[PDB]
């Protein structure tokens, strides 16, 4: 279950502005040796590009701001993202990114008050279509 | 270090226990206590069967003897990985479906019993999953005594959804027992049964499609191997490699009123919200050491894409280390220095007690 690693005041920081809508994406990694959640990428990044932000080889966090209408309603829903491309990543690599997901997931609503509508899991960016992301945050 | 923390799988037919930071338990011996008709654990219990009445503590995966579990736990600590546990952490292990009085009165034989100076309780099928890479997802647990269908859903299991077979690698050796000793080749004693239990590891497999595969065995010999007995005998068996984990898909070929693990499994997810239903289907992740039969991953591939609905992503995670993936998962929880904190100490049990456990650990 759930162990808490230390977020880099780098990856705090963005999340804080992704928080208050001035990002709409931040990708996060874990430093595997020395246990801790440090920032990977901010780049802008519309829904279009967000399959190509996604890495190959590792596992990742990311955070994106999803823009898209919903019944008559615009919404800016932030949505989290753990993506794991397969046996790449070592048992260590998988273990660390499923166990610290939690603890991060709360450590950022508790102190950021990010409202995470949805969170998703993924084996690899081309994935993330429009549709896809349209079926997770909307179900129906 | 005389203070590395401890993982202990406590599995219905095995103990799977080491150290912290390794890569695999270091003992992994039978769970099974002699007493006499003061009491003998594993390997020395079996062989002295002669004047004992052996015993299994843990009943399909839940302990439910406790001063045999004792034994067990007396066992691991001082015969097999030759440590005090009043100065190790303990990781301890528990089946889908633990009663929570259950995880409580584990939790009071550590402290009281053992004096340890701190412990975790984690679910078998949560650190698969999570070992496995993912948070979500349904996890078939195939171990000795019993199988599970396991829906987590981040980190949570579902209790309500949670399938459970009574039929493991125990009543597969038995089956393939039976099916050697009535074609030819007898084996009888426990001896023999590791024998079989060994052919069963190393030459068992499970067929895309059964009755395909019935047909091949009965025209021709390409699915026939060879095995050499301890006397230095060779044996051939053919139909047998296959008909024997086929019994996980066909329970009724050893009298079982469950259905295969492929129905079992779509209905766990069929109980379900069905906004999950789609995180279940694209991520049933095995583990357990009934899942290494080779086939089995495409097997329930084919089976579950039958049954669940047609816009369904199915996917089959089966880790080349899932025979450990619970010990493992545990291994990598109790090495790490933030892990610290996550421990339930001697001093947070004695103020709390043991209904701590439901909140420390989960
Ligand atoms: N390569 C293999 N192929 C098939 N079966 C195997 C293989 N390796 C181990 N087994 C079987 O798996 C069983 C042990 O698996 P496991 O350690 O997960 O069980 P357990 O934890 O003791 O039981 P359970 O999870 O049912 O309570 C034994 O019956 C063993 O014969
Ligand atoms: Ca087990």
């Amino acid at each position: 279950q759930g162990v808490a690693f230390p977020i880099s005041r780098d990856a705090f920081q963005a999340l804080e502005k992704l928080s208050k809508k001035q990002l709409n994406y931040v990708q996060l990694e874990i430093d595997i040796k020395n246990e801790t959640i440090i920032l990977a990428n901010t780049e802008n990044t519309e829904l279009r590009d967000l399959p190509k932000r996604i890495p190959k080889d590792s596992a990742r966090y990311h955070f994106f701001l999803y823009k898209h209408s919903h019944e008559g309603d615009y919404l800016e829903s932030v949505v989290f993202i753990y993506s794991m491309p397969g046996y790449t990543c070592s048992i260590r690599e998988r273990m660390l990114y499923s166990s610290c997901k939690s603890p991060l997931l709360e450590i950022v609503e508790r102190q950021l008050q990010m409202d995470v509508i949805r969170k998703i899991e993924i084996d690899n960016g081309d994935e993330l279509t429009a549709d896809f992301l349209y079926d997770e945050v909307h179900p129906k | 270090d005389e203070t590395t923390a401890l993982v202990c799988d406590n599995g219905s037919g095995l103990v799977k226990a080491g150290f912290a930071g390794d890569d695999a338990p270091r003992a992994v011996f039978p769970s099974i206590v002699g007493r006499p008709r003061d009491s003998y654990v594993g390997d020395e219990a079996q062989s002295k069967r002669g004047i004992l009445t052996l015993k299994y503590p843990i009943e399909h995966g839940i302990i439910t003897n406790w001063d045999d579990m004792e034994k067990i736990w007396h066992h691991t600590f001082y015969n097999e990985l030759r440590v005090a546990p009043e100065e190790h952490p303990t990781l301890l292990t528990e089946a889908p479906l633990n009663p929570k009085a259950n995880r409580e009165k584990m939790t009071q034989i550590m402290f009281e019993t053992f004096n340890v100076p701190a412990m975790y309780v984690a679910i078998q099928a949560v650190l698969s999953l999570y070992a496995s890479g993912r948070t979500t997802g349904i996890v078939l647990d195939s171990g000795d005594g019993v199988t599970h269908n396991v829906p987590i859903y981040e980190g949570y299991a579902l209790p309500h959804a949670i399938m459970r077979l009574d039929l493991a690698g125990r009543d597969l050796t038995d089956y393939l027992m039976k099916i050697l000793t009535e074609r030819g080749y007898s084996f009888v004693t426990t001896a023999e049964r590791e024998i079989v239990r060994d052919i069963k590891e190393k030459l068992c497999y499970v067929a895309l499609d059964f009755e395909n595969e019935m047909a091949t065995a009965a025209s021709s010999s390409s699915l026939e191997k060879s095995y050499e007995l301890p006397d230095g005998q060779v044996i051939t068996i053919g139909n047998e490699r296959f008909r024997c984990p086929e019994t996980l898909f066909q329970p009724s070929f050893i009298g079982m009123e469950s259905a295969g693990i492929h129905e079992t499994t779509y209905n766990s997810i069929m109980k379900c919200d069905i906004d999950i239903r789609k995180d279940l289907y694209a991520n049933n992740v095995m583990s357990g050491g009934t899942t290494m039969y080779p086939g089995i991953a495409d097997r329930m591939q084919k089976e579950i894409t039958a049954l669940a609905p047609s816009t369904m992503k199915i996917k089959i995670i089966a880790p080349p280390e899932r025979k450990y993936s619970v010990w493992i998962g545990g291994s990598i929880l109790a090495s790490l220095s933030t892990f610290q904190q996550m421990w339930i100490t001697k001093q947070e049990y004695d103020e709390a007690g043991p209904s701590i456990v439901h909140r420390k650990c989960f």
